[PDB]
DNA sequence: CTACCGATAAGCAGATCTCTCGATTGCGTAT
DNA sequence: ATACGCTCTCTGCTTATCGGTAG
RNA sequence: UAAAUCGAGAG
């Protein structure tokens, strides 16, 4: 029920309240109003690295330096080749 | 906004445009560009899409550019990977040009946006509605006539003449 | 653009007036281009040697999202012609891709011509 | 780093002497062409920290200046050792100007002059008082390439100018009383500055700007 | 360049010129090796130009934050911008944290509607205590005083506060935090000499600061 | 400056434009226009009004298998908690729909007999993603989830912004379709005119009988039926 | 503690060559 | 047949309000 | 005899 930094009710799925904004040792759902103990929800740890693009600079850039084969149906079946030779114009397919 | 663009190849005439105030704004169609005027029968397409490998969106549990969203006329139909999305896009083109399957109209525009690094949002889109801009190109397999649109065109390679065809990179 | 312009300059240096079939003063095109009656050296170069690189607002031909400069060019094609380098000349005609790029350049020229006249009257009015 | 402050003060003192000499008072080139070590010996104590009380000096009009401008009087140049100017310093400076009867005294401060102190600058006519920041005098503006030669005209030459072109005082081109060159020369509203302007088409030619 | 420039000069008399520039002559004494480095001693350096990345570790239940800042190698930015560890660390201690805390407090006010070594030496503890005392809600601080390639510090907020982005805030502050800058000047260049004279071209206008450098200009 | 604009068309070839704005505060705003002025609504309201949804259903429909993506998780947490903070009473679909119908009753010229729930459903069916039409509430919900994910992908710098000037993203108003839609608007105006006539009859006259053919033919002659002009 | 001097954030105004044709010009009650 | 009420600006100036001085 | 607005053009 715990993903990221938010906790979802296991009965209905409404977003639960922020634990540190409720009286201790009990979390109550907003709609179905089930019983949720504040235990076992110890760490809402979320890490967030920057965009790796928010800091454009000069030193930043220095760490970055006729026949057709077609797949028709699915990845299992082999590729089918369609030839159309310019010598005569005769076109044909091959598997 | 007045610039001539490579996307208008075959739809807007590069030459026919008044000189002066209306330059770039008032332009004309290419002489073989037929504008769609009636909805194509896109009723059977979701069924054949499911057979190809599309996973129906009703019970999929998927989202994001990491998967290929398969949509029709502005309605999500399924979620299949980018590789299989390209496979089914080419399959749909082949079946639509080879006018055997009844569920695929010849005017079905197949806009496939493959994954790219910070490019356009990927996914498979199918259009069959009114007012679309369509032009006839020659599908090189089967050596037949295909109809393409501006959205569908900017990702596939159409040789301007058969003498300039290259292997494995040109399909029209 | 610099490299393709260097190639263009080499072609023009080699192929005129040495490569011309008719020479000045008999060649009236060169006769009226050298004397200043009408035209320039770049005009006869385009007529007789090549059109050269087509410049869109100082850059080359615009690129689509897919990386194609045109439907007939593979994505990110490392070609001078793909970027807008016309090797053809008005004597022997130009290819459809070169035709499209030249149309882009001519349209940009007309747009600039229209927008330049409107951009200068107010300065003279204020000064006067 | 204190050497940088010493050098800046030396440059400011040199430019102040150049300004006084240009204004028409007698300053010999020995004072202007003062070597840095000579300045340190003459104005820096054992610790090397300069004292700005000894830098204050007095100047008198030259013979030519008295011949041309008979109304000129003694000039008193003051430096403020205090890092700021308050009511106490400004009023004391004004009284020091008055008690010695100086016709003009120019004030050089360090950081800023308190607005309560700024009220006493126009307090005492006719002896005007001028305010100059030390950091604004590190480089003499009139030595710049673009600035021309400005020479304040005497009353007789002003009469001759306004008679030759048949002008009112106002029809002349105007130079702002607060622009740097007018503060440099010490222009009081009404008098004209002749400008020897080097032209691209005519070489030297003379313009005239009245200060208003 | 062109008619718009005329529009700036004649029509508007813009004191706020769109692209101000300043030309500086060069004494024949100085050499191009000194010239290339002098233009780097005046050009502005934002704090963001040296940060490789920023990692925000938010653990709520009082809110906690580990605002780790990963820099480029010291040999890299100590050469590209001539910025040493001491100057960068002082800018972070004095300028960056103040702006960050001000922005956080402002946002809350408007919304009311490889492992680093744990052990520290004697002086670092006192510096941490001083930084905690001078700022509002910092409970930890450390700088890589030996290598200058990271900076980790804590940030405690009231447990009642709701979620903040805490990455856009750091992104905005870092681009506006300044290591070194001469006022109204953002960059100095050393273009090729034209018509013989050697000239430095700067993208800002501050005569008073250029008056100091008699040695070079 | 980010956003997701969509132009949907009903079967009769008339268009409604829906614009999803992204606010630096963290909330996304649905924007439309009814007669000649714009209206704005937090998109969580419309998401819950379209069909019976939990709060984790939206989380799963927006955040896919990428549970470990911090950007998307933080933005969606901000959005959901903002909706909870601003509207703490709205808990089920019908209540949200009733609130929406109460908010949009005067502008839509809703009849006095319309329940707030049904007028809210009508406002939904007339505004948000009309190209799915009625009975497509599930499809409208999926489309909105896709559009929100696309907006978040754009603001994260993982997608190029589509160029409206490029012909790749354009269509043609044929003129005949414009003729049809302007004629439809004129017919709608005609119906409104006859209703306004019988309204001015209610407040002034007395010989009024809705079941009388005579009254119908009498009040029909009082309007301007010359649509062709 | 309170009144004067500024110092920005926000709102508001006007504005960005000549010449030739054709076509239209409103409705909504009340009497 | 007929008369009277009506949704992608550049440059400033000008206003409102926020801090600091010193009175 | 007039005026706007729209539209089309010329240099
Ligand atoms: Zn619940």
């Amino acid at each position: 029920s715990v993903v990221g930094s938010l906790i979802f009710c296991l009965d209905c799925g409404d977003l639960l309240e922020n634990p540190n904004a409720v009286l201790g040792s009990n979390v109550e759902c907003s709609q179905c109003k089930a019983i949720y103990p504040k235990s076992q929800f110890s760490n809402l740890k979320v890490v967030t690295t920057t965009a790796d693009d928010a800091f454009p600079s000069s030193l930043r850039a220095k760490k970055s330096v006729n026949y057709h084969t077609l797949q028709l149906r699915s990845a299992d079946e082999g590729a089918t080749v369609f030839y159309t030779c310019t010598s005569c114009g005769y076109k044909f397919r091959t598997n | 906004v007045r610039k001539l663009l490579p996307e208008s190849w075959g739809f807007l005439c590069p030459v026919h445009t008044p000189d002066g105030s209306p330059c770039g704004l008032l332009n004309h169609f290419a002489h073989k560009c037929r504008i769609s005027t009636q909805q194509s029968d896109v009723s059977r397409i979701p069924s054949i899409l499911y057979s190809l490998g599309v996973a129906p969106a009703s019970h999929t549990f998927a989202a994001g550019p990491s998967l290929c969203c398969v949509q029709i006329d502005g309605k999500i139909i399924g979620w299949v990977s980018h590789e299989q999305g390209k496979i089914i896009a080419d399959t749909l083109r082949y079946w639509k040009v080879e006018g055997k399957t009844p569920g695929l109209p010849i005017d079905l525009e197949i806009g496939y946006v493959p994954p790219s690094t910070r490019g356009q949002y990927p996914g498979l889109y199918l259009f069959g509605g009114h007012s679309r801009m369509l032009r006839p190109v020659r599908y090189l397999p089967l050596d037949k006539e295909d109809i393409v649109g501006p959205f569908e065109q900017v990702y596939m390679n159409i040789a301007v003449t058969p003498q300039e065809i290259q292997n494995n990179v040109h399909t029209h | 653009s610099s490299k393709v312009n260097a190639i263009t300059s080499q072609v023009v240096s080699k192929c005129v007036p040495d490569g011309t079939m008719k020479k000045f003063p008999c060649n009236s095109m060169q006769a009226m281009a050298l004397s200043g009656a009408k035209g320039s050296n770049v005009n006869v170069s385009q007529i007789m040697c090549l059109l050269g690189q087509q410049a869109l607002e100082g850059r080359r031909v615009p690129v689509m999202v897919s990386g194609k400069t045109l439907p007939s060019f593979k994505p990110y094609e490392t070609d001078a012609m793909a970027g807008g380098y016309v090797k053809g000349r008005f004597y022997s005609g130009i290819k459809p891709q070169e035709y499209y790029f030249h149309c882009m350049a001519g349209r940009e020229g007309l747009i600039d011509t229209a927008v330049k006249t409107s951009r200068s009257g107010y300065l003279q009015r204020c000064l006067t | 780093e204190n050497e940088r402050n010493i050098s800046r003060l030396w440059r400011a003192f040199r430019t102040v002497k150049e300004m006084v000499k240009d204004r028409g008072y007698f300053i010999t080139q020995e004072e202007v062409e003062l070597p840095l070590e000579d300045f340190k010996a003459k104005y820096c104590d054992s610790m090397g920290r300069p004292q700005r009380k000894m830098m204050s000096f007095q100047a008198n009009p030259t013979e030519e200046s008295i011949s041309k401008f008979p109304d000129m009087g003694s000039l008193w140049v003051e430096f403020c050792d205090e890092p700021s100017v308050g009511v106490k310093t400004m009023k004391t400076f004004v009284i020091h100007i008055q008690e010695k009867n100086f016709q003009t005294g120019i004030f050089v401060y360090q950081n800023n002059i308190t607005p309560s102190a700024m009220k006493l600058v126009p307090s005492i006519p006719p002896a005007t008082i001028e305010t100059f920041n030390e950091a604004a005098l590190v480089v003499n503006i009139t030595h710049h390439e673009l600035v021309p030669k400005h020479i304040r005209l005497s009353s007789d030459e002003k009469r001759e100018l306004l008679k030759r072109y048949r002008l009112k005082e106002s029809q002349l081109p105007r130079i702002q009383r607060a622009d740097p060159v007018a503060l440099y020369l010490g222009l009081k509203r009404g008098e004209v500055v002749k400008i020897i302007r080097k032209s691209e088409t005519s070489g030297r030619y003379a313009s005239y700007r009245i200060c208003m | 360049l062109g008619i718009p420039r005329l529009r700036e000069i004649v029509m508007t008399a813009s004191a706020a010129i769109k692209t101000p520039q300043m030309t500086l002559p060069i004494w024949n004494d100085v050499s191009d090796e000194q010239a290339d480095t002098f233009c780097k001693s005046i050009s502005k350096v934002l704090l963001s130009e040296v940060i490789d990345k920023v990692i925000v570790t938010e653990t709520t239940g009082a809110r906690s934050y580990v605002i780790h800042m990963r820099f480029f190698d010291n040999n890299e930015y100590s050469e590209e911008y001539d910025v040493s560890k001491e100057e960068l660390q002082n800018v972070i201690s004095n300028q960056f944290i103040h702006l960050l805390e001000a922005a956080i407090v402002k946002e809350i006010k408007k919304q009311k509607r490889v492992e680093a070594n744990n052990n520290m030496n004697k002086v670092q503890r006192d510096r941490q205590s001083a930084i905690i005392s001078h700022h509002r809600f910092i409970t930890k601080y450390n700088f890589d005083d030996e290598s200058g390639k990271w900076c980790e510090f804590k940030l405690e907020l009231a447990a009642d506060t709701e979620k903040l982005l805490m990455v856009n805030i750091v992104e905005e502050i870092c681009r506006k935090s300044i290591i070194r800058q001469i006022p109204h000047i953002d960059r100095c260049v050393h273009p090729e000499p034209e018509n013989g004279k050697r000239v430095l071209v700067t993208e800002g206008v501050n005569f008073q600061a250029m008056w100091d450098q008699e040695a070079f200009i | 400056h980010y956003g997701i604009q969509i132009r949907s068309v009903r079967p009769d070839q008339t268009s409604q434009t829906n614009v999803l704005h992204y606010l630096n505060d963290g909330q996304v705003t649905f924007r439309f226009s009814w007669r000649k002025n714009e209206y704005l609504v937090p998109v969580v309201m419309i998401l819950k009004a379209l069909c019976h949804t939990s709060d984790r259903e939206i989380f799963d429909g927006i955040i896919g298998n990428d549970v470990k993506d911090s950007f998307l998780t933080d933005r969606l947490e901000l959005l959901l908690r903002g909706f909870k903070k601003r509207y703490p009473h709205l808990q089920n679909r019908t209540q949200v729909l009733q609130y929406l119908g109460d908010k949009f009753r005067v502008v839509f010229q809703a009849s006095p007999d319309q329940s707030d729930l049904e007028v809210g459903q009508e406002v939904l069916d007339r505004i948000v993603l009309v190209h799915l039409g009625k009975d497509g509430s599930q499809d409208k919900f999926r489309m909105l989830l896709f559009m929100i994910r696309k907006l978040y992908s754009l603001v994260a710098g993982e997608c190029s912004p589509d160029n409206p000037d490029a012909t790749q993203h354009q269509e043609v108003l044929l003129g005949g379709f414009l003729y049809g839609m302007i004629l439809k608007e004129k017919i709608d105006e005609y119906l409104q005119n006859i209703i306004a006539q019988v309204r001015m009859d209610i407040n002034r006259g007395m010989a009024i009988n809705f079941k009388d053919k005579r009254y119908m033919s009498r009040v029909l002659m009082r309007v301007n039926e010359n649509i062709g002009s």
